[PDB]
């Protein structure tokens, strides 16, 4: 039936992210929020590429 | 010739408690006979069970080996039937690799409380008249189309949806396939296809054995009874998508909030009457293998409101409760024993084990003269009841491969000669007593 | 479209007509041959130097040695 | 050749018909009336009426149970499953005791599931879509069928499809002269490769051409498809199709032993019911044989109780060579054949004799007559009088290093000189024993 | 660490090809029996695991075409009962299920 | 000068095993003194593992410690030789974190089988010179170059689509399977070596091949049982064979495997070469995995086994009970056992010259009598270890051949179990623990 | 199309042009790296870093989000003879398991735990193998040092 489903978590953190201080280091971490290549961003998301 | 897969085994004889309806025990009925106070007992809280409202009761059978206290257990397992949720359990079933004891017997018990729940919904059931389906020259992608469904009586035309358009095309769908609709789920079902339009047609798009066209109203009702268990609302709780684990085992020690969010939400659908409760049995048999950790979950598990009508049994004297130094009746803590209820069994006599072995001989299918069974019931006697059970299937194979009708005396002293008794070999394992290893 | 007198599909005029028919290429009877006159042997690959056709280095030797 | 092992010569039980059995026939020698209980069993196994009632084989090492046990295999033959374990093999890292033993239970019982494949094959010559010259209203061409030509090396042939096909033979990246299959149960078309007659259009090409398939373009036939009841409980606990997350997640991640429900057993014997009861499945209860069961212990042997009661169970046989050993799991213990005294009432036991020194001679001459070998008289009337000195196992296994010997000193059967040099050269049990026991410090 | 690794094409053909005994075991021999050529090898080893993804997304596509040949001829052995051939290795898809 | 991976350790004194053509021992040879019962035995098993013919074979190698029961089986490993499976592990190596005793047993059994397989190949192995394409589909050609050949191929269109996927270019060296259609690069050729100047993470330098480019050949593969069984275990299996990282293969696969090698040697397609299974001190096995060694020495392509075990009548690992080598009675006549003997004098005189010559030592005679002695007073290694201290107690003296001064000096330096113990006692209760 | 890339680089002691691999290329792009960044190169290696745009761009823009560094002090180019230490066991591990693969830049390498693992005997005999290839053609040399085993 399409109503067992109801549990839920009480809480739901963001997922951690580490803050650095150089602009080298920034690029390396948003482009691990965008998902670090499209190749492995369609490949999780739609299946493979 | 044809054999399904559940056979005769042990057990498969014994069809109830053989009970009036004024609760006392047949002297032979449903396949029990003798053995009157324990299935007293256990008509008493077999009524309990069916009764429902009380919560964590729990009863030990007890008594010599070979006495029918599993037998007992089944009997009140057919009596109860398939509605209500009986769990068997051998008590090293919860020693896992996977999990801690105290997880595998919440399961055990989880397992044993039964949510059941009547879906009902509207299908259509029909015959595939025509299809067209519409699709842009390239564009965003809104497709669109129509389908025609007919049935011995009536037909009709439907204007199809998208996400009916993918559900359909999905299922090769076809004109004279017959098809099962849920207007609620937005889920197809194909039950074959119709004689006639399959002769419009081509090198071969499927090969089945065709199905009669639908009759009566092309739309009517179906109705299902679920019966879901607390085990498995939990586990499908537990990761979403997580459904295949209610198969393969493999989602281990479940976290308390969804427990404590499914006791809730189960008395909700209660007060709603959205679901029905069934409380039902865990049977765990042999419980003497679990250890005083485990025992001492139950002390404090067996007081929940969700808790099943729990029965052990054991076959144990004063002996060491696993685990531990401790002395104790049944191999079981007094930490435990005070809380539950003890079903005492009884040995049998001439009658008891020549009625046995009678009603376990119709079961099988056998012939035997009462010379055979009087000699038979003797050895019932000199022996265990369960080596004279094991001579039955024996002696009619040789009575078989001499092309007998029925089984003689001499049969069952050709089997007894055959095939030895526990006493017998035993005996033997005095001569060759240099031979065999590690006396 | 499925129905009682088979399937159709259809295009209305300006779609490509997209079903593109396709049809078997015609190859000749032998497959190349090595080009030293006394070589019964498939052409494995062809010479850089001279350009003639070849299939071993025992040929690659004997074109080479008398262009 | 095939090589030669412990048990090669054990053909069968080599009973009379009249279920007595003689004295040496089928590959066997002796054991009389524990063969001709064996003969029960194997009429009890061939009436399938029957689940979980077991036996056990009980005697000294060397005696002949496992090889009875294996013999009753060789009379059932191929077409019923024996699925063989030491108690052992419960000790799983993955899985708990009793589950290995609930999957073997389960490994004991075969369907024979019988279906029919039928599939359209062949190098694709041309597609050809084929249009009605009147279209429908307002649309500029119509398409009734597709022709695609199929050939093989019988012929070739014109098939005609619906046109949702040209769809998939643009999925497909297909091309004339493709070699292609099409499954005429279910209609899906697949493309293997160019066909091998293309394959010198280049010198290289980045393809292993496929050679043209053999026989019609329409393929037909029958299979007898056999599956254990184990088989179902893994393909339907961890499915292989890959066309989702769960499933490739699943799949690149390491492959697991899962503690499988006793409901998914449920829901699988809930539908092989339902092709049992249209003919459509065979069913062939199976042998469980356990070597060594002392080596379970008393989790397992009490788990045992319930499944050897349960209907569903297949036949079981255990074998074990102990005393009045403590059981496995248990401080002190001690019960017959190693077995808790529980267990050992729900089981028949067939008692397994020592041979005497003729019945040893003649295992020695039905083994040598099937390791390959020749041996003089004089050679045979020494090894039976070894075997009798020292164990069967040791003096049966002396024919093979004599052979050895002979040959090596240029002779092609083994003389009493040769069984005696190889006596010198390797030590039984009982005598490596007794220098043990004389240079008791140095060890 | 990398530079000298076994799994490196050069070292692979090397092992493979190269050998001096008439009889040489040597590492890699199963890439001939399953459809992995050296570099592919490398790169499965080196790539990490997006490089796994996709040499399992294509192994699926290779299945339904080798159960195909697997299943539908017997031309006995392929020069007079001699030589094995590419994939003769992978034996997971003779099971019936 | 050059050091390589492998120098002098215990055993590598032995060159295999020496025997005649009766199978009978030499005094001294190969490396290897006396014993001459225990070499005919293990000669007789080499001769039983060369012929193949049975299965599940197993010798139990048994002696006083010292007395060569691994040199013996170090020995007879050489003198197999390769091209035969050799697995050789100490008993204690089975207990694994991740998979049963039984497993970690079936697999150092599977490993010890090699099956042989021909395979049929051309494969292309040269330097690309240059690549050409043009658009009309696509059409091309390109130039491979070896040392003996200038040559052209005039590749397809998925050849052109895979080459500018690897982006192969003239100066690079590359491999094609023919019949495979796959390209494999193996690096640059050295004479490119400097046309940049930042060169990238995954370069390297290789020299222009030989001989023909195209080499057409059949080929020997051995592969051993194991490796079939793990890379059908799952869809990637082989990275396993590496990674170590796989255990508890379903038994469902083993016998499938089974049917198929025992197919392929019917269908004459392969051939099956018996190796064997080495358990050096195999006595300390647990009883449950010496119950599975009851079966797996009766499968019809079992290994031969060997066991080394040191052991007089003792407890049985995971038990009360007592037996002879600590092994089962159920189990020790399944097995056949060969017994060494403690040296003589003069036999430990040509082990200890033995060992010199390998180490590359010499010694007065005087020396030698003095070290037999010590030898002999005490267990035999003991005198093997004091050999290069002498040496090296010689170097330092500014000697050439070591003397027995050395000799003694080297015995004041480093003691023995039976001196240790002895001054153990003086002042016992300075050290922890009775 | 690229067959190299040509950069030049600046110092306050001179200039040099390098002939750049399209694999450091395609590292300087993966370092979104531009003209007037100052750029770290290890040419035996291939690693390439950006310590920052280059100070005489820092009026560009009067407030942008880059960090700005003062022209190089050091030469252009520099060498060193470095002798690298590499246990057989670092050999073991690194090749062992396929590698993470990925540089931080991807996300993969987020989903499959790194843990410990029985590396096969087989794997071994391989970097025995290898090594011997290697100290034969005298690009390593070994030092069988110590192992010192305390309790
Ligand atoms: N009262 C009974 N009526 C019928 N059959 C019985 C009865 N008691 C025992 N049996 C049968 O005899 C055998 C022994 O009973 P079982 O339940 O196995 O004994 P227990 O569990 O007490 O050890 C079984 O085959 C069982 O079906
Ligand atoms: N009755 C028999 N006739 C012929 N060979 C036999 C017979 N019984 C045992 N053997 C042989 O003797 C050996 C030991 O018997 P086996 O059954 O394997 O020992 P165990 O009883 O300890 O399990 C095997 O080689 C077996 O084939
Ligand atoms: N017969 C022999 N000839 C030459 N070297 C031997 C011989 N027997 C033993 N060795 C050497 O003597 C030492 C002890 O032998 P080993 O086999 O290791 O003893 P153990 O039987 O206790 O395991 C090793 O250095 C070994 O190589
Ligand atoms: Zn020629």
């Amino acid at each position: 039936p399409s109503f067992l489903c109801v549990a839920s978590p009480r809480v739901t953190a963001v997922p951690l992210d580490s803050y650095c201080n150089d602009r080298s280091a920034e690029y390396e971490r948003r482009v691990l929020k965008e998902g670090g290549s499209l190749a492995a961003k369609q490949c999780l998301l739609n299946g493979a590429p | 010739d044809v054999t399904r897969i559940e056979r005769i085994g042990a057990h498969s004889h014994i069809r109830g408690l053989g009970l009036d309806d004024a609760l006392e025990p047949r002297q032979a009925s449903q396949g029990m006979v003798g053995q009157l106070a324990a299935r007293r007992a256990a008509g008493v809280v077999l009524e309990m069970i069916r009764e429902g409202k009380i919560a964590g009761r729990a009863v030990l059978i007890a008594g010599q080996p070979g006495t029918g206290k599993t037998a007992i257990a089944m009997g009140m397992a057919q009596a109860l039937g398939p509605d209500t949720p009986f769990t068997a359990i051998a008590g090293s079933e919860i020693f896992s690799l996977e999990m801690s004891k105290t997880e595998a017997l919440t399961q055990a018990f989880r397992r044993s409380i039964g949510v059941r729940i009547k879906e009902e919904t509207e299908i259509i059931e029909g015959e595939v008249v025509e299809i067209q389906i519409d699709r842009p020259a390239t564009g965003t992608g809104s497709k669109v189309g129509k389908l025609t469904l007919k049935t011995t009586e009536m037909e009709t035309i439907y204007d199809l949806g998208t996400k009916m358009i993918e559900s359909l095309t999905k299922d090769k769908v076809q004109a004279g396939d017959v098809i099962t609709i849920d207007k609620a789920t937005g889920k197809i079902s194909k039950l074959g296809r119709s004689f006639t339009r399959a002769r419009d047609y081509d090198a071969m798009g499927s090969q089945t054995k065709f199905v009669q066209c639908p009759d009566g109203e092309l739309q009517k009702r179906k109705e299902v009874v679920h019966t879901v268990s607390l085990h498995e609302i939990d586990v499908i709780n537990s990761r979403t998508q997580g459904f295949l684990a209610l198969f393969s085992g493999d989602t281990g020690e479940i976290k308390s909030e969804v427990r404590e969010q499914i006791n809730a939400k189960v008395a909700e659908w209660r007060e709603e009457g959205k679901a029905e409760i069934i409380p039902g049995v865990l049977f765990i048999d042999e419980v003497h293998m679990l250890d005083i950790e485990s025992f001492s979950f139950l002390n404090r598990a067996l007081e929940s409101d969700m808790a099943p009508v729990l029965i052990m049994a054991t076959n144990r004297g004063i002996t060491r409760i696993r685990g531990t130094s401790y002395q104790s009746p049944h191999g079981i803590p007094i930490d435990l024993l005070d809380r539950l209820l003890i079903v005492s069994t009884t040995p049998y006599s001439e009658k008891d084990t020549k009625q046995i072995l009678r009603i376990r001989c119709e079961e099988e299918d056998v012939e035997m003269s009462e010379d055979a069974y009087t000699v038979l019931t003797r050895i019932g006697l000199e022996t265990s009841l369960r080596y004279a059970i094991q001579l039955i299937t024996a002696a009619s194979l040789v009575c078989r491969k001499r092309k007998g009708t029925e089984v003689q005396v001499d049969d069952i002293k050709r089997v007894y000669s055959l095939f030895l008794d526990e006493s017998r070999s035993t005996q033997y394992m005095k001569e060759y007593q240099d031979a065999f290893l590690f006396n | 479209c499925s129905g009682a007198q088979g399937s159709t599909l259809s295009f209305p005029p300006g779609v490509p007509a997209p079903t593109a028919v396709s049809q078997r290429p015609s190859p000749s009877g032998p497959p190349p041959r090595c080009s030293v006159p006394g070589c019964p042997h498939p052409r494995r690959y062809a010479c850089s130097r001279t350009g003639q056709a070849l299939c071993s280095l025992q040929c690659y030797r004997i074109n080479l040695q008398m262009r | 050749t095939q090589r030669i092992a412990s048990h090669s010569h054990v053909k069968g039980l080599g009973l009379d018909e009249s279920g007595l059995a003689k004295q040496a026939a089928s590959g066997l020698v002796g054991q009389e009336n524990a063969r001709e209980a064996c003969g029960v069993i194997v009429e009890l196994i061939k009436s399938k009426k029957m689940a979980g009632r077991a036996v056990l084989l009980a005697g000294p090492p060397g005696t002949g149970k496992t090889a009875l046990a294996l013999a009753i295999a060789q009379e059932l033959g191929s077409k019923v499953p024996f699925c063989p374990m030491v108690g052992s093999e419960v000790y799983s890292t993955e899985i708990k005791k009793t589950e290995v033993l609930m999957e073997n239970f389960r490994r004991a019982i075969g369907l024979r599931i019988k279906e029919t494949k039928e599939v359209y094959e062949g190098e694709v010559t041309e597609l050809t879509p084929c249009e009605t010259e009147n279209p429908m209203g307002g649309y500029g061409k119509t398409i009734s069928h597709v022709i695609i030509g199929l050939k093989t090396a019988k012929g070739t042939k014109q098939l005609k499809l619906d046109p949702s096909i040209f769809e998939s033979l643009q999925k497909e990246r297909v091309e004339a002269g493709d070699v292609i299959y099409i499954e005429a149960n279910s209609g899906a078309v697949k493309r293997q490769g160019r066909c091998d007659t293309y394959a010198t259009e280049f010198d290289l090409e980045a393809e292993e051409y496929v050679p043209l398939p053999k026989g019609d373009v329409h393929k037909k036939k029958e299979i007898i498809q056999d599956v254990t009841l184990h088989d179902l409980d893994v393909a339907n606990a961890r499915p292989q199709g890959g066309q989702d997350i769960l499933s490739m997640m699943g799949q690149l991640m390491k492959p697991k032993k899962t503690e499988i429900t006793d409901k998914l057993r449920g829901e699988i014997n809930k539908v092989v019911n339902k092709y049992i009861d249209q003919g459509i499945a065979e069913l062939v209860p199976g042998v469980l044989f356990v070597d060594e069961v002392h080596m379970l212990d008393i989790e397992c042997f009490t788990y045992l109780h319930r499944a050897l009661e349960s209907s569903i169970a297949p036949i079981v046989i255990f074998a074990s060579n102990r005393g009045n050993c403590v059981i496995r799991g248990t401080e002190d213990i001690t019960s017959p054949h190693g077995i808790p005294l529980d267990l050992l009432d729900r089981v028949m036991i067939i008692r397994t004799m020592l041979y005497t020194p003729q019945e040893m001679k003649q295992i020695i001459k039905i083994r040598a007559q099937t390791e390959g070998i020749n041996i003089s008289e004089e050679a045979l009337n020494h090894l039976g009088e070894i075997g009798t000195k020292t164990t069967l196992r040791y003096s049966v296994q002396l024919l093979t290093p004599a052979n050895l010997l002979a040959k090596i000193n240029g002779k092609d059967s083994i003389e009493k000189e040769h069984v005696e040099e190889i006596s010198e050269l390797f030590y039984d049990a009982k005598s490596s024993a007794k220098i043990l026991a004389d240079q008791q410090d140095k060890y | 660490l990398r530079v000298l690794s076994p799994f490196a094409p050069d070292y692979i053909q090397r092992s493979l090809f190269h050998r001096k005994g008439i009889n040489e075991e040597s590492c890699f021999s199963f890439l001939r029996f399953i459809d992995i050529s050296p570099a592919e090898m490398a790169n499965l080893m080196l790539q990490g695991l997006l490089a796994r993804w996709l040499a399992l997304f294509l192994s699926l596509k290779a299945s339904y075409r080798l159960h195909q040949l697997r299943s539908w001829g017997a031309p006995e052995g392929e020069s007079h009962q001699r030589y094995l051939r590419n994939k003769d290795f992978l034996l997971g898809v003779n099971f019936p299920l």
